[PDB]
RNA sequence: GUGAAAUACCACCCUGGCGCGGCUGGGGGCCUAACCCUCGGAUGGGGGGACAGCGCUUGGCGGGCAGUUUGACUGGGGCGGUCGCCUCCUAAAAGGUAACGGAGGCGCCCAAAGGUCCCCUCAGGCGGGACGGAAAUCCGCCGGAGAGCGCAAGGGUAGAAGGGGGCCUGACUGCGAGGCCUGCAAGCCGAGCAGGGGCGAAAGCCGGGCCUAGUGAACCGGUGGUCCCGUGUGGAAGGGCCA
RNA sequence: GACCCGGUGAAAUUGAACUGGCCGUGAAGAUGCGGCCUACCCGUGGCAGGACGAAAAGACCCCGUGGAGCUUUACUGCAGC
RNA sequence: GGUGGAGCCUGGGAGUGAGGGCGCGAGCGAUAACGUCCGCGUCCGAGCGCGGGAACAACCGAGACCGCCAGCUAAGGCCCC
RNA sequence: AGCUGGGGCUAGGAGUGAAAAGCUAACCGAGCCCGGAGAUAGCUGGUUCUCCCCGAAAUGACUUUAGGGUCAGCCUCAGGC
RNA sequence: CGUAGGGAAACCGAGUCCGAACAGGGCGCAGCGGCCGCAAAGUCCGCGGCCGUGGACCCGAAACCGGG
RNA sequence: GUGGUUCGUGGAGCCAUGGGGGAAUCUGGGCGGACCACCGCCUAAGGCUAAGUACUCCGGGUGACCGAUAGCGCACCAGUA
RNA sequence: CGGGGGGAACCUGGGGAACUGAAACAUCUCAGUACCCAGAGGAGAGGAAAGAGAAAUCGACUCCCUGAGUAGCGGCGAGCG
């Protein structure tokens, strides 16, 4: 049978138009009161995963 | 921090919007903190008041 | 006259309290006919009696049975101890480097113990002085740092990062070239641009703290804000983004 | 019974065999490597010292995020009351 | 300088994630262990193919494409085997 | 409280049990057959023709992880520089 | 499937997102000879290695469950 | 109180119903994903209904299907001894 | 007049697990599949909108393709769809 989606990544993650993968920055969720600013303001932001494991998350998103 | 090294934030008390987070020692400090920081929302600095987190 | 409000009189409402009627909720007592047991006779007699039994439902007790969990490292397993972070050594003069190798610490803290401007320099030894001391504070000479820096240790440090004080909140918002480190993810440093401010005559410094620990990824949910989506449409329910 | 003769005739076991001893060596207990000693070829009745002999994929021990039985103030459910 | 089964980059397929002896530097151990735990290197692993070491995976020598009744050498050896 | 023939009844988380977890068709801590079924097995084993070139690892980090795995490391092939 | 991407989204669009910004940064944006031919993004069928789902390289449990 | 639907209480409608309460007849009622309104779709609580669809004990045609350890468990007196 | 029982699978209704997967496991999955029962037939079920759902449109039901592993569901884990 055809393969599925796995929707625990196209709900974090999204393939570029490169073939890149592009997930949300961790860290900022909770415990952020003493964290800089720097810190709160740097983590809001995408970052290109390592091209091992992004590679891997793309084979689980094979109709994107 | 602790049960006397609160946590806390700040209002931009002229439009009454928590902007910042920080702590204080609510017996060395039990006076509400008063402090006078940046809005982006107001666009200008302005005394922000130390509400509940 | 009089007070805020004023009186004969006629309604509509309250205060509370009293009797009839309503309609229900509890408790007591008695029926009977549902329901249950019983009676050579059964459309009936007799006892129980609207309780019990049973159905939907609430909550509890519940190894009686049912499905599972009961961590790893370990000079065999178990008992003991340990499990992440920081400092020094082992580490063989870059970085990194193991062992249940040797030594100690963190799970906080500061509204100042932050920022800036100005000023000041310690322990320690010798002599000197009421109370007053081996060390309370003052005077003198010597004293490159052995004091101090909130806390373990290290490196660092007076030509300040140490001590005093003045005005202050940069313990900023919006980003951020380039890099240390690196399996991922993280963690670390950071010039500079704009917004708006603070200290300074000015050059300039300021995106918390002399530094290295003082921490916890996603999932789920809480609070404020935004006003992006709103399941025929306008709203709302519920969400997403920011913190 | 065993042992000899006639009649019938199994078994587990079995890498292949042309299968000695001592001092050494080797995955640390050698018929099979090294050196030396010994030893003519094939058998029968016997004895059990070795082929770490046979048998049973160690009951012990640990390992596996294996299982199953029993247990309770382990967790969570069900009957039942 | 270096043209090497050298290096950089992108991409496909793996296996390995139980190492061991030796040498030097340490810790642990008793300035024990064919002990153990790290560091540089080497070898066996995968070279149990060859020579030496009496015999022996890792000490010395030396990297086996194949064939010769040809020659030179390394370690080690030259009275006899 | 005996032994015994014959006809009967009680069964699988259930029956019986003067109690051993004994018995229930010669192995009972949950019988046997058939089915779900080719359960699962991170464990052991087994994997079949030839020649040719290169040729490892047994490390680090995380891992209810330690005899298993994800990434990196070391090997290989095609293309490019 | 491809010809457009960026953003949680409305939505803009060779740009777009965070933003007050004409700032900075993230993810993005542009064939060869002499019209022709040649090459190509892409796509389609074959073949090959590998991966996902199923017993998925073969044999093997002790056990669980259902009906007899 | 549950079941079905992609919907595991989720903002949870729709379809179905074991328990309680309990209407109306077109000016009625169910629906369009809690709810309210606007706008629209439909007309439950009686029933019937061909073909296109599924299987293969049976008969036939045909195979880059097997050829007596293969192919159905049986090519033969096999669900037999 | 009719029913009762049989039929290899196929069909609908009443009930309905577990191993397994989640690298443990309870919600979850395996799956309303396997299995038991009643029924029917050459087919059975379903079926003529109190439907779908945004076209201001479609027009009973059944089956195949596609829509689509999209929308959504999910200890938002494995996976379901
Ligand atoms: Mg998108
Ligand atoms: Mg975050
Ligand atoms: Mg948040
Ligand atoms: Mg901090
Ligand atoms: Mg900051
Ligand atoms: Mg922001
Ligand atoms: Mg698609
Ligand atoms: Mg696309
Ligand atoms: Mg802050
Ligand atoms: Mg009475
Ligand atoms: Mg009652
Ligand atoms: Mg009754
Ligand atoms: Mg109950
Ligand atoms: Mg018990
Ligand atoms: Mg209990
Ligand atoms: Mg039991
Ligand atoms: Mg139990
Ligand atoms: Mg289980
Ligand atoms: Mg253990
Ligand atoms: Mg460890
Ligand atoms: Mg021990
Ligand atoms: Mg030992
Ligand atoms: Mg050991
Ligand atoms: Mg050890
Ligand atoms: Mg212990
Ligand atoms: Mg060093
Ligand atoms: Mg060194
Ligand atoms: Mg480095
Ligand atoms: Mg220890
Ligand atoms: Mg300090
Ligand atoms: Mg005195
Ligand atoms: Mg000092
Ligand atoms: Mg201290
Ligand atoms: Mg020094
Ligand atoms: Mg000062
Ligand atoms: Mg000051
Ligand atoms: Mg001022
Ligand atoms: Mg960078
Ligand atoms: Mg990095
Ligand atoms: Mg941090
Ligand atoms: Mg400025
Ligand atoms: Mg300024
Ligand atoms: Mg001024
Ligand atoms: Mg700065
Ligand atoms: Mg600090
Ligand atoms: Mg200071
Ligand atoms: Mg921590
Ligand atoms: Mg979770
Ligand atoms: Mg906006
Ligand atoms: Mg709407
Ligand atoms: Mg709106
Ligand atoms: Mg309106
Ligand atoms: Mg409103
Ligand atoms: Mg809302
Ligand atoms: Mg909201
Ligand atoms: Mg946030
Ligand atoms: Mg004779
Ligand atoms: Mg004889
Ligand atoms: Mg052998
Ligand atoms: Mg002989
Ligand atoms: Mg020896
Ligand atoms: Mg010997
Ligand atoms: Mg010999
Ligand atoms: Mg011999
Ligand atoms: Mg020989
Ligand atoms: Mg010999
Ligand atoms: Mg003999
Ligand atoms: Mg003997
Ligand atoms: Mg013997
Ligand atoms: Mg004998
Ligand atoms: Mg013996
Ligand atoms: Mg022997
Ligand atoms: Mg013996
Ligand atoms: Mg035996
Ligand atoms: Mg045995
Ligand atoms: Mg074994
Ligand atoms: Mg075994
Ligand atoms: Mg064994
Ligand atoms: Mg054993
Ligand atoms: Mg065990
Ligand atoms: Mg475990
Ligand atoms: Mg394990
Ligand atoms: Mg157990
Ligand atoms: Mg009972
Ligand atoms: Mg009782
Ligand atoms: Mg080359
Ligand atoms: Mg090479
Ligand atoms: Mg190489
Ligand atoms: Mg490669
Ligand atoms: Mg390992
Ligand atoms: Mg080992
Ligand atoms: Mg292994
Ligand atoms: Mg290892
Ligand atoms: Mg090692
Ligand atoms: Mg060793
Ligand atoms: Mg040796
Ligand atoms: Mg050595
Ligand atoms: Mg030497
Ligand atoms: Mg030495
Ligand atoms: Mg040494
Ligand atoms: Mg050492
Ligand atoms: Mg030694
Ligand atoms: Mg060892
Ligand atoms: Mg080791
Ligand atoms: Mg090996
Ligand atoms: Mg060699
Ligand atoms: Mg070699
Ligand atoms: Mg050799
Ligand atoms: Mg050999
Ligand atoms: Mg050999
Ligand atoms: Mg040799
Ligand atoms: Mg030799
Ligand atoms: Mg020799
Ligand atoms: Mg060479
Ligand atoms: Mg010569
Ligand atoms: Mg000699
Ligand atoms: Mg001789
Ligand atoms: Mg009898
Ligand atoms: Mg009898
Ligand atoms: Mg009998
Ligand atoms: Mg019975
Ligand atoms: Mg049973
Ligand atoms: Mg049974
Ligand atoms: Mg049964
Ligand atoms: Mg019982
Ligand atoms: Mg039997
Ligand atoms: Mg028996
Ligand atoms: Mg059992
Ligand atoms: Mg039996
Ligand atoms: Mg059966
Ligand atoms: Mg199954
Ligand atoms: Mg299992
Ligand atoms: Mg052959
Ligand atoms: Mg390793
Ligand atoms: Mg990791
Ligand atoms: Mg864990
Ligand atoms: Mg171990
Ligand atoms: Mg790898
Ligand atoms: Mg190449
Ligand atoms: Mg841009
Ligand atoms: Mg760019
Ligand atoms: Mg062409
Ligand atoms: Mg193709
Ligand atoms: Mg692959
Ligand atoms: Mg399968
Ligand atoms: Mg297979
Ligand atoms: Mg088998
Ligand atoms: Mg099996
Ligand atoms: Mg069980
Ligand atoms: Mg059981
Ligand atoms: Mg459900
Ligand atoms: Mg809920
Ligand atoms: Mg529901
Ligand atoms: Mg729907
Ligand atoms: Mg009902
Ligand atoms: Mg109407
Ligand atoms: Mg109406
Ligand atoms: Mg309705
Ligand atoms: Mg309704
Ligand atoms: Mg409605
Ligand atoms: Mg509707
Ligand atoms: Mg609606
Ligand atoms: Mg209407
Ligand atoms: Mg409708
Ligand atoms: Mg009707
Ligand atoms: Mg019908
Ligand atoms: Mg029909
Ligand atoms: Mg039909
Ligand atoms: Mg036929
Ligand atoms: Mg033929
Ligand atoms: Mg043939
Ligand atoms: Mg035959
Ligand atoms: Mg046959
Ligand atoms: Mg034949
Ligand atoms: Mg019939
Ligand atoms: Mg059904
Ligand atoms: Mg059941
Ligand atoms: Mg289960
Ligand atoms: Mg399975
Ligand atoms: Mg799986
Ligand atoms: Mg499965
Ligand atoms: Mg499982
Ligand atoms: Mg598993
Ligand atoms: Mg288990
Ligand atoms: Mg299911
Ligand atoms: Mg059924
Ligand atoms: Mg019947
Ligand atoms: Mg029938
Ligand atoms: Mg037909
Ligand atoms: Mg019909
Ligand atoms: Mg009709
Ligand atoms: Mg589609
Ligand atoms: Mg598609
Ligand atoms: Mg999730
Ligand atoms: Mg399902
Ligand atoms: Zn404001």
């Amino acid at each position: 049978p055809k393969m599925k989606t796995h929707k625990g990544a196209k709900k974090r993650v999204k393939i570029t138009a490169s073939g890149k993968v592009v997930a949300m920055k961790t860290g900022k969720r909770h415990l952020n009161w003493q964290k800089s600013g720097k810190e709160i303001r740097q983590k809001g932001r995408k970052f290109v995963l390592a091209k091992p494991e992004a590679e891997r998350i793309k084979l689980l998103l094979p109709y994107e | 921090a602790s049960e006397v090294r609160i946590k806390l934030l700040l209002e931009c008390t002229e439009c009454k919007r928590r902007n910042y987070a920080t702590e204080k020692n609510k017996r060395n400090t039990p006076n509400k903190l008063e402090l006078r920081k940046y809005c982006p929302w107001c666009r200008k600095h302005t005394v922000h008041r130390e509400v509940k987190i």
